[PDB]
């Protein structure tokens, strides 16, 4: 059973009013400094430090040159040279800013998605390798330190609709994909083909040659499946080498490509076989674009629902139904949450929601 | 068992991102 407890301590609205899509902590802060965490939603980016007795101190706020910007998605890195945090942001323009968190100038961009952009993710060993999931049916990985799109992970096999979310396992060495047409896709990053273009990614110097970078086009996905929701799959994360994903059904899926004893790494792309492992049951969460998150070390799991609850469960008790914690609720927090986001430590868990407000809960 | 075979997994392999994390840096914000 689940020992897991958390006291709401603030709560305030961000003087825009739109709905917040985004909430990052910045899990490359070291150990004793300031827990840092970023909102996005309209055309604003948001800075807050989180202080003692549940302060939440404004630091900077961002503000898009184009008015009719929407940021959905943001995450952080940092600069592999001189170890500066970075904050990468995108949205409903398609377009890539690079931001640096601590002046608030837009560094650089990147323009070649033929629509909105719905997620951003890090790649969890190389700082520089930025994954990106678009309503143009594709995935795009890019180079942030050689400024080059290392891959195109769409086309003959690719996503059919709108990819809603992606994630990195844990080393790296693969993404799992999902979308619009009810699919999940396995992209394995650590091929021999993949590990090329990523190692010709760095050798790429403009100065030293005039031709400009190829990035590969993988047409063909290492694994496929349809058969775990019958409707959008909008938020996917590995635990582990079983995956989490949900749609509209008020559940969490617990799943794994293949039969039940098949090893992750040994799978074919062919593979029609799927083993469901277990659900996490919820209420009022069955419209889209909501999604769950997890702590660092992957013990906890949070998502939030439409009408303001926010469901945790402890990932440390096999079965699904004596996992879940008590749903964290505050009378005034009435909105739908659309993102949580755990501090490194887990020590605080902040929600996100459609009326502008951010919601502190600290760990007891 | 499945479950703690993949606990032993994500255990052993955020082990390897924190260590990583612990030689880091990261000038704060
Ligand atoms: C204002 N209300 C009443 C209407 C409304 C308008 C836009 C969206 C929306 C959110 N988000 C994204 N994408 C990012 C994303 C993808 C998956 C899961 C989540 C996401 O962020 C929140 C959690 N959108 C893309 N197109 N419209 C979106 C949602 C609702
Ligand atoms: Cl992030
Ligand atoms: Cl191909």
């Amino acid at each position: 059973k689940c020992k897991y407890s958390f006291k709401c301590v603030n709560s305030l609205k961000e003087d825009h009013n739109q709905p917040l899509f985004g909430v990052q902590f910045n899990w490359h802060s070291k150990e004793g400094d300031p827990l840092v965490f970023a909102t996005v939603g309209s055309n604003r980016v948001t800075l807050y430090e989180c202080h003692s007795q549940g302060e939440i101190r404004l630091l900077q706020s961002y503000v898009d040159a184009d008015a009719d910007e929407n940021f959905y998605t943001c995450a952080w890195t940092y600069d592999s040279n001189t170890s500066h945090p970075l904050l990468a942001v995108a949205g409903s323009r398609g377009i890539i800013r690079i931001i640096n968190p601590i002046t608030m100038q837009c560094i650089k961009h990147y323009v070649g998605h033929g629509n909105a952009i719905n997620e951003l993710k890090f790649h969890p060993r190389d700082p520089n390798l930025l994954l990106s999931v678009s309503k143009d049916h594709a995935l795009r990985l890019w180079n942030i330190q050689t400024d080059t799109l290392v891959a195109i992970f769409g086309g003959v096999e690719g996503h059919r609709d709108e990819v809603l979310s992606a994630d990195y396992d844990l080393l790296g060495e693969k993404i799992m994909s999902c979308g619009m047409d009810h699919s999940l896709k396995l992209w394995r990053i650590n091929s021999k083909r993949m590990m090329n273009a990523i190692k010709e990614s760095y050798d790429y110097n403009p100065n030293k040659t005039n031709r400009p970078f190829i990035s590969q086009k993988i047409h063909f996905p290492d694994f496929s499946t349809r058969d775990i929701h019958r409707n959008y799959v909008d938020c996917v994360r590995w635990l582990g080498d079983l995956i989490l994903s949900k749609s509209c059904e008020n559940a969490i899926v617990c799943w794994k490509p293949g039969k039940m004893e098949d090893d992750i790494d040994k799978i074919k792309p062919s593979e029609s076989n799927v083993t469901i492992l277990g659900r996490f049951d919820y209420s009022q969460c069955d419209i889209w674009y909501m999604r769950f998150s997890m702590d660092f070390w992957q013990k906890m799991l949070a998502l939030g629902n439409q009408v303001g609850k926010l469901y945790v469960w402890d990932l440390e008790v096999e079965d699904p139904h004596k996992a879940k914690c008590t749903t964290l609720t505050h009378h005034k927090c009435g909105a739908a949450i659309r993102q949580t986001s755990f501090s490194r430590d887990s020590s605080i868990l902040i929600a996100v929601c459609d009326d502008a407000s951010i919601w502190r809960w600290d760990r007891l | 068992s499945m479950f703690s075979s993949n606990r032993q997994k994500i255990l052993e392999r955020t082990e390897i991102l924190n260590q990583e994390w612990k030689q880091r840096r990261i000038q704060p914000v």
